[PDB]
This record gives C-alpha cells, structure tokens and sequence, in this order.
C-alpha cells in the first residue's frame, strides 16, 4: 500500500510531485499537502503533492532532482506517505557542489541561494540535492546542516549559510547536469515508445528471467542528422543505468581487415560483461550497407561479423543493441529480419512546437529579456533540427556576453557569479544567430501535427461534417459499422479550383484527432516514375503505419496522367508504374492503423479511375470558389488577429471579389494587416485597421481562377450528377 | 497542514509564472 | 547459419562445414540445419569473389557426401527456392523441398492458440477476431503480438502490486490477465513482415454470396470439378478436360468471386493475378516472373489461378489506338508458353477475366488454352433482388424495405452498383443511430435516400458492345 512507480513530471520544481486523485484519496492527502518520499538505500526526501489530468493512477510523476535524492531510476517503486506535522526551520547550511562550481566566483549565495530560498517556502531535507540555474550556469547546492530534523519548510525568515569549500560529489549520487529525457526536446512520442521498449528489459530483469515473454534485443532508430538519434540513445542509457557503449561505421571502417571485426566483437563481449548494457552503433549504414551494394570481401564479412554478433544476444543477457542510420533502407536488410533489428523508430525532423521545445531546453540557464520570443524563432527556424536550435542558443548566449560583460570581467577564466546573473540576452542576439545559422535539413519532407482548426477554414460547413463522419466515427462508434455491416472508406478526393482550403480541411480533420500530417507532393511522385525508383512509395506509406494516427496527403494526384502527357499523350490509360504501386499499398492498409488518406486534384478529369473504386479515394467531394456567405466568412476569420476598425465593409469586399479563392481573399486581409502596420510604425517617427487600408488592398489584390477554370470545374461536378 | 499549504502557494506560483 | 560461416576467413569458412557434418556423422542418426543457405551458397555465376566459389564447392562436396556418412539428413532453410545455386537441388544433395508459404486464417488461429496457452485470457478476448485481422503476419508476427499484448497487461498490473524481487509469487502471475483491448491495443504497434508477399489460401467466397448466374455457377462446377470427381468417366467417353476459361462482360458483375467460389467449394488454392501485377512485369520488362507464378500454381495444386484485367496492358497500349505492333506482348507470351506446357492432370484450372474481348490477343483463345467463354452479362430483375438480398446479410433490414420494388428501378445497374446502394443505405442507417445518442434498422427512408446517389456504372454505349460481341460467338 502507498507504494507508486517512478515516472517523469510535467511540472518541473524542485520539490513538486503529482498524482492521480485515487491515490491521493488512498494517502489521505489534499493538494498542497507535505508528504515524504521513501526510496532506495535508506533515502528520503520531502516534497508538495500537487495533481494534473496526465498522471495515472499507478504512478508517481517527478523530476530528476527528487528521483537523484531517493537513489531511483524511472521505473523503480516507493513509498509516500502524508507528514502533517511538517513545521518550519530556523537555521540551515547549504553549500554548492564542487562539479558545477568551476571557472566561476562571487556572493553563491546572494546569486543563486537567497533568490532561490526567499519566500519559497521550500521543504528541504537533510542531505537533499537541489539545482539552481541562473547566469548562463546551472549549480546544484546540498544541505549539509539544519537545526530542525530531518526536514523542515524554509521560510523567508531564515537564516541561511553557506561558507566553506564545494562539496566533493560521493559516489552514491549522479550529477545533475547529465545528459537524461528532459534534455530532449521534440519527438517525444517517439521516445515514449523507446522507453516503453527499453526500461523494463533493463531496470527490471527480474521480470523478464520470471514471466514467459521476450525483450527487444535491437532498435534502428533514423532520420536527418541532429535530430537527436545519438542524444536519445545515451540519455536512455543514462536514466535506466545500464553501461553505453559507442560504435560508428567510419571509425570501425578506417581499421584494417581483421582489426575491424576483432573491435566489433570485442565491443559485443564488453557489453554483456558490464551487462546490463547498450550498444549504439552510428552511421549503421557505413558498418553494414548493403552486401547487394557492395564488391569487395571485406565489406560483406564484416556486414556477416555483425549479423551472427546480433543473433548471440540470445545468450547475452540484459544486452540491447541500438543503431542510427540517416534512411532506413540503406543499410543490410538481413540487419531488420525477427530477431536482430526487429524495431525501429522514425525520428525525423522537430515541427514548430518540437523546435520551441528545443529552444527551451538550451535556455534553462540563460536569462532572457522580457523582448525574448522563442516561439517566433521556432516559427523563423524552418529546416532546422536540434543540432542547429542549440547553436542558436549558444550564440545568442556569446554576443550577450562580448556586449556587456567582457566591459565588466578580466580575460581571464574565472568570473564573478554576481556579473554573470546580471546578463540578459535580448531578441536581438537571438535574431542575430538566426542570420549566422543555416539549416542542415530543409530539404527533406517534415511531418508535424498542425495546428489547423475548424474555426480556420470559412465557408464548406458540410465538408467539415463529413471529413468527420469518415474520419471520426469509424472508430468513435465502431459497434454501429460492425451492428449495420458497413466498411468504412480509406480515404477522399477533393476536386476543384485552387486556393478554396483543400490542406486546411485536411489538416484540420488532423488537428482534431490529434494526428500527424503529411504531406505529398506531385514532384514526389514524378520524380519516382521518370528515376524508376517507385521502391519510394513504400516509404510514404510506411512512414504513415508508423506516423499514426495520421492523415496521409497526397497532393497532385493529376501529375501522373500529366507525367503520360495529360492534354495529349497517348492513346491509352492512365496507368502506370507509380500509380500501380501506389494503389498496391492502399489496398494493403487497413483501418485498423488509424491511418486515413486524402486525396486532391486541380484537373479531376485524367485522375486514373481506378484510384475511386470501392477501396480506395471512392468519396468524391467537391470544393468550389466560396459564395457570398463563405467569402464573408473568409475576411472575417482572416482578421481574427487583428483590431478592425467599424467603418471596414467586409460585405462589400465580398461581393466584389466574386472570382477569388480563399487565397485571394487572405491576401487582401493580410495586405491591410501591413498597410495598417506600416502606418503604425511611422506615426511613433493606427490601434486597428482602417477602411483606407482595405480599400488601398483592393489596388492590389487579384483572382488566381479565371472564368474559364471555373467553367471546367463546374462542367465535370455536373457531369458526376 | 497551514505551513505545508503556504509551501504549496509558493510552489503553484513559481510553476504557474514559468509555463503560463 | 550463413553469418557464422561466411564471417570466417578464407580456410576457415570450409573447415567448419567439414567439421559440422563429420559430428553428425560421429553422432548420427543427426539432422544438419543450415539457415540462410542463400548466404553461404549463393549462385556462383553471380559472385566474383574466390571465397564464395569455393564455399559453394564446398558443401557441395559435403552434400555428395552423404552418401557414406549413413543415417545424415541435411535440412536447409532459404528465403526463396530461385535464390540458390541450382546444383544443390540435383538428384541426390537438396533433391526434396517443401513451401512453408504463409499461414492463413485458420493457421493463424492456431498459432495464436499456441503461444496463449500459459496466458490467462479474459472473456472478451476473441483470438478468431485477431486471426482475421491479421493479414500477412507470419508465425513469428503473431509469437510477437501475443508477447506485446502481454507486455501491456504485465504493466497494468506490476506498476501496482509492488513486487520488486527475484522471482514473482505464483498468486500474482496467476491474476494476471489479458483483455481484448491489449490485444487490440497490440495490432495497432506491429507490422506484418509479409504482408506484400503473394498469398495463396483457400477463399471463403461461397456460392450463396453471388446473386444471379445460376447456370454459370453448374457451368464453372461442371469445368472444375467433374474432371476430379469422375475422372473414370472421362476416361470411359474420351473427354479432353479444359485447361482454363476467359469472362467477358460489364464489369462489377462477379467475375472475381466466380472464380473463387468454384476454388472454395473445391478447396482449391486461390492465386490472385491482378491487373496492376501484369502491368509491372510488362513495363519493367521483368516477364520472366510469369514462369514463378505458374510455377507457384504447380506448387500449390490443387488450385485456380485467377487472371484479372487480362487486357490491362492493351489498355496501357491505348487498344484502340496503340502503337505500331499487335496484340503480342512480352508478359502475354510468356503466359501462352506457360500455360502450353502446363499438364491437364496437374489439377491447375486457370481463370481470366477482361472487360474488352475485343481486344485480347486472341492467342489465349486458341484449343489448348481459354478455349471455352462464358458471358456475364448485368444481372436481371430476379438476380438484382437476389443481389441485394446477399449483400445485406450482414445488417438489420427494416420490414418496409422492398428490395423487388427497388431492383424494378436498378434496372441498368450492376452487382457491383447495387453494393453501394446497400453500404450506402447502411452508412445512412449508422449516421442516424450515432445522432439519437447525442434506427436500429435500414429503413426504407434510407434506400430510398440512397438511390438518390446511386447511378449505374455502364451506360448502354457499352452494353451495346457486350451484347454484339455475346451474339457474335452465339
Ligand atoms: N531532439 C533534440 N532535442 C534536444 N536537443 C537536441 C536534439 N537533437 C540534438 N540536440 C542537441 O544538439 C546536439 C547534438 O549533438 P550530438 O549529441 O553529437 O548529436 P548528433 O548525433 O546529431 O551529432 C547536442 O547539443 C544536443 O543537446
Ligand atoms: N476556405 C478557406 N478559408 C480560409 N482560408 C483559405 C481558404 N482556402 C484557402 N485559404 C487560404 O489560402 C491559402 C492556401 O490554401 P491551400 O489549400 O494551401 O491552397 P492550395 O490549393 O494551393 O494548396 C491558405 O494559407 C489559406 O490561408
Ligand atoms: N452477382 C453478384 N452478386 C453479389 N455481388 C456482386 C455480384 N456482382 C458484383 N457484385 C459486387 O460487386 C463487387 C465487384 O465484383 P468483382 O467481380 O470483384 O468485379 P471485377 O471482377 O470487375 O473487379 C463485388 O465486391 C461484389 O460485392
């Protein structure tokens, strides 16, 4: 009883933990309440329970601050109980740690102790490890001496200390600044499913000696490099405790023959000997590429060395193997047969949330100015990955330093505590490394989860319905499509003139359901038929079954027949290699993967048709210019961000611009947006946007569909009756 | 108890003034 | 295994074959395993290496061997029978093999059974419902479904009973059970490996499934079976079964599931040859895969091997227009080849399907081949109701639906038209159950909203053409 597994937080303080209600009724506890925390060793700590819709019932929720003081690891087992009789200290002594107290000097105390304890009314205990972050530098401090025992809440009225030396860390503790999960920023998902895969075959063994089941012995993880392939690898490493061990193709490719092989298996026996282990194996594909691909000897024994090394896992115990490759067929595909490489994770690129949390991940320690927007550089920042999101960070971190600081301190290595806290890095310094930065993955294909609402798109309020009725209820109401014997449709084409809100509806059907989208393009599939590699639409549709939930997007679905010539062309159909293979993949995905697919079209009238029999995109959905209630709508949604003044005529512009798309309509909203800024930043050399700056739009702004476009769609939705 | 729901306010604003 | 031999330096790789079979011989009677034979003995003619022509002459020369080395049996294991030296399959050596393939629903079902047997199941857990949904999984996909779908119940239960030991008591095990959404849970993580294999099982498409056709049905009974049944009678009147039969007609009228119902009655192997697959072979100039899968229709005899969209290249070549040849291709004339030289008694009846007879290279029809061609016309007035009878077993249908009054009006439509017009009905019949709860039966409102929607699929410019080309072969 009172006994909760170890988990992550949300909530990053110091000395707040969370739990679900039951258990908190269970520990006879309300929020706010003091409770004690009894973990490994004889190890205690205290902290505040709070509570949150996230944590489940079976688990305590904490950061790395309380898990190091207890001496456990995510996935161990302690105890809590309440300690209402919790009074306050008198008298306490805190020093820092001699690891993180290096190259720095000045008043600890008044920099980092005294803003930290002063009116926190923090439970402290004897013995417990805190961390500070301020300056540029993140110093954890251990209380050595208090007058109360064994715990105590420190008041603002106090006395606190802190003289002497920095405390030697013991052995009994890990440092705080270590690589773990919270230093992770975006492609949490596919962490959770790592951990899920990794921590209990490592932190538990005793489960899988006991019950019949068996571990993962090897996980391919991929993507563009920086995303953090190596960074989860070693923090995994880290937070379970087994010992990690480094391998890279090049490194062992540079060797000679038979130096190459005797490393890879020494490597092998390390691990099952410091057991239980991690071995990491970067650039897999320069280990072991494909033995198809290669001619030499060498190539294909080492490539052999490593598959029979993967198979004696089976005898190796508590070993798991991890690799990193930048695509994932480009490496052996013996390595991914049962057994061996049998999981893999798709890593990819951070969207604009991930990059966001990235960036906050490498400012803990840095103190920004009150101008400083992280999410507008997360937005700027397109093509970028946590490798490049960090050397913004870092650089914005320097020029702050070289303005004000190097006027302050010495050329020297040691600098006061006091000067550094005293720094704050303004917008300017960020933006500033926006320009010196470049971004290493802008080319490949981003999958991300938008933010696109229903409340974005004006106009098709039935569209909007039912994108919903064959996207939700199939398996919000599974029991009437089984009671009524109805199979729910893959997917739907959207047909019609350009710029009417073909991505919003389905991304927003996405936003709803949580679930990533992707986005494909004609080029995409124009360059897999004219290069004979159509081997790639495996990897969009696979990147889907592994995405889900997700909405696979297939835009341009007219560049095939196109690519046949489209207006001319032959004299026969519209099939082809691309194609075939495409609807071979539809054919084998069921709805069973949460997995929908949507299609669109500009030139419905050469899409082959067999893409539309039953099975496949067999719900046809027309999307025409917006009429005169939706083009109203669109002006207004437009202007949601912005004040608009009373004399601005929506009604009138809509029934002007009778020819525009949606697009259209954005440009003439956003276009007074400007002009109603523009005017804003010369009168300070306004608080809304005014008519002028519609009406001045209005000189601008043009229709992207003529008549004779709208004429064609028109015909062909009559034609479909 | 009243010392712990002080050390509870004082927790609540710093996580509330950081993530709001 | 492949890896722990080839990884061997040169000398190395051929003394540890040598020493495998001289104990088992030390030890005999004993059986030799060699996994991934297709990486230690990969066709020579394909390799340039020195260390991979001799460890091919290697164990060839172990192989030969056993003839001295008494009660030794070598047993190997490949992904493919074609992805090997063809020397080890003469007389003698690997002179016997046997297809694994992949399991269907019912071996499915069993595998499931088999690692569940130590799991504690909880009532709603329904492992026919899993087998049927676990299409292209092999035995070791479903070994790794059970093992996730343990793994989440394990963790539902050992995140609270607090037992951090050893060992596990007995009692905790024993309360331990999994339920349907772990399970469920389960299918949405994993991935079949073979999936895009072909897939050969017996069909479940029964004869009660097709609505209409009812002479076609003894006509495709008297083809198919006859020639097993009776073949003493045969024999007696001199008949010369036929090899193969081509459908013309409308399409959307049940020329696929006549072609499996006749292989589930029979129990005969199904192989599915789909347009799609034709047009690969032809535009990747890749025909020689013809000869693989009539070969796998050899292999999996008794069986039907089924050939949709058999004018899928003439359309591809435009047909009507084309370019400066004929009707010959290279995947078609691989097909004429194979099915010459295929033997009658080898019980492989072959089926084809095309929506334009017109334009089939009429090689195919020749005696010998898809000599005999039966018609399917769209179905009439007493097959439409029969159609939409069939196709609405599987749901509630209210007393105020007419299905003879809604099959006088669908009088130009196909099976495959009056199908949507039920799953149409159907959906309409779900949208309005969802929305009482924010009915239980189609009701006439919703086929009558249905047909709404619904249209016909082949206008008469075409039936013309069916119906000319039908009177032209009497
Ligand atoms: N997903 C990520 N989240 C947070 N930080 C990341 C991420 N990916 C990379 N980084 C940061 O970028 C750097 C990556 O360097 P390194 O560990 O050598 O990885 P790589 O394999 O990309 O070379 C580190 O400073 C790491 O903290
Ligand atoms: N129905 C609509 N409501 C609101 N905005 C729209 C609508 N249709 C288009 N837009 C605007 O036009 C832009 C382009 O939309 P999109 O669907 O990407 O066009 P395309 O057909 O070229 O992909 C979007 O950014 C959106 O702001
Ligand atoms: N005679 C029939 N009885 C019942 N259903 C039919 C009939 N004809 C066609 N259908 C329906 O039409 C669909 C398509 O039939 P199929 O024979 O696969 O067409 P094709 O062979 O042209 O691809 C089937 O799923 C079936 O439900």
């Amino acid at each position: 009883p009172n006994r909760l597994i170890v988990d992550e937080a949300i909530n990053e303080d110091n000395s707040v933990v969370s739990l679900s209600q039951p258990k908190m009724d269970e520990l006879q506890l309300f929020r706010g309440d003091t409770v004690l925390l009894k973990g490994k060793k004889r190890r205690e700590a205290v902290c505040i329970v709070l509570s949150d819709d996230t944590c489940s019932d079976e688990k305590i929720r904490m950061n790395r601050v309380v898990r190091n003081n207890l001496r456990v690891r995510l996935g161990d087992v302690i105890s809590i109980q309440p300690c209402p009789d919790v009074k306050y200290g008198k008298r306490i002594h805190v020093l820092p740690i001699d690891d993180t107290v290096e190259g720095i000097t000045g008043n600890l105390f008044e920099v980092y102790l005294k803003p930290y304890f002063l009116e926190a009314y923090r439970p402290i205990r004897k013995g417990d490890i805190f961390l500070v972050r301020g300056g540029m530098r993140a110093v954890e401090f251990k209380v050595v001496e208090t007058d109360p025992s064994p715990y105590c809440i420190v008041a603002p009225d106090t006395v606190i200390h802190c003289e002497g030396e920095p405390i030697k860390r013991e052995d009994e503790e890990e440092s705080l600044n270590e690589v773990g999960y919270d230093d992770i920023g975006g492609c949490r998902k596919q962490l959770a499913q790592i951990k899920e895969m990794v921590e209990l075959p490592l932190r538990h063994p005793a489960l899988f000696k006991a019950i019949g089941v068996k571990p993962p012995r090897g996980i391919l993880l991929y993507g563009p490099p920086g995303t953090g392939k190596t960074l989860i690898a070693r923090a995994v490493a880290n937070e379970t405790g087994a010992f990690f061990f480094l391998i890279n193709g090049p490194e062992i490719m540079s060797k000679l023959a038979g130096e190459s092989e005797s490393n890879l298996r020494k490597a092998f026996e390390e691990a099952e000997k410091n057991a239980p282990a991690i071995i990491f194996i970067d650039e897999l594909d320069a280990i072991a590429p494909k033995r198809e691909k290669t001619h030499g000897e060498v190539e294909r024994r080492i490539v052999s060395q490593l598959l029979t090394l993967m198979d004696g896992l089976k005898q190796r115990a508590h070993v798991i193997v991890m690799a990193a490759t930048n695509r994932p067929n480009s490496i052996d595909p013996a390595l991914r047969r049962f057994g061996r490489f049998d999981r893999e994770v798709d890593i990819g690129i951070p969207d604009a949330t991930g990059r966001l949390e990235i960036l906050q991940i490498h400012t803990k320690n840095m103190k920004l100015a009150d101008d400083v927007d992280l999410e507008q550089v997360a937005n700027e920042t397109h093509g970028h990955v946590g490798a490049d999101l960090a050397a913004l960070c870092s650089e914005a971190a320097l020029q702050a330093i070289r303005k004000k600081m190097d006027l302050i301190d010495l050329e020297d290595e040691t600098i006061d505590a006091e000067v550094m806290n005293s720094l704050a890095v303004t917008m300017d310094d960020f933006r500033w490394a926006l320009s010196q930065s470049n971004p290493s993955a802008l080319r490949e294909t981003v999958v991300e989860v938008p933010q696109v609402t229903w409340e974005d798109i004006g106009g098709l309020e039935d569209v909007k319905r039912e994108l919903q009725e064959l996207v939700q209820y199939p398996v919000e109401h599974p029991d009437k499509f089984l009671k009524f014997g109805m199979t729910p449709s893959k997917g739907v084409l959207f047909y019609g003139p350009p710029g009417c809100g073909k991505t919003l509806l389905a991304k927003a059907i996405a936003n709803e359901c949580q679930a990533n989208f992707i986005s494909i393009k004609g080029p995409e599939l124009l360059t897999m038929w004219f290069g004979e590699s159509e081997a790639n639409v495996r990897e969009i549709f696979d990147k889907a079954r592994q995405a889900a939930p997700c909405v696979l997007f297939f835009d341009e679905l007219d560049s095939i027949a196109k690519a046949r010539g489209g207006n001319i062309g032959d004299g026969g159909g519209a099939a082809d290699r691309v194609i075939n293979q495409i609807l071979t993949e539809m054919d084998g995905m069921s709805t069973k993967k949460n997995v929908f697919i949507i299609g669109a079209t500009n030139r419905p009238d050469i899409i082959d048709p067999a893409i539309l029999r039953p099975g496949r995109l067999d719900q046809l959905i027309y999307i025409p210019l917006p009429d005169e209630k939706s083009r109203v709508a669109i002006l207004k949604a437009n202007l949601r961000k912005s004040p608009v003044a009373k004399d601005v005529d929506l009604e009138f512009l809509a029934k002007m611009t009778n020819g525009f798309s949606g697009a259209d309509l954005t440009e003439i909203c956003q276009r007074a947006c400007k002009l109603a800024i523009r005017e804003s930043i010369e009168s300070e050399i306004v608080p809304e946007i005014r008519r002028d700056h519609f009406e001045e739009a209005m000189r601008f702004a043009r229709r992207s569909v003529s008549d004779n476009d709208i004429r064609k769609y028109e015909m062909f939705a009559q034609t479909l009756q | 108890t009243n010392e712990a729901q002080m050390a509870a306010a004082a927790a609540l604003a710093r996580l509330e003034q950081k993530q709001s």
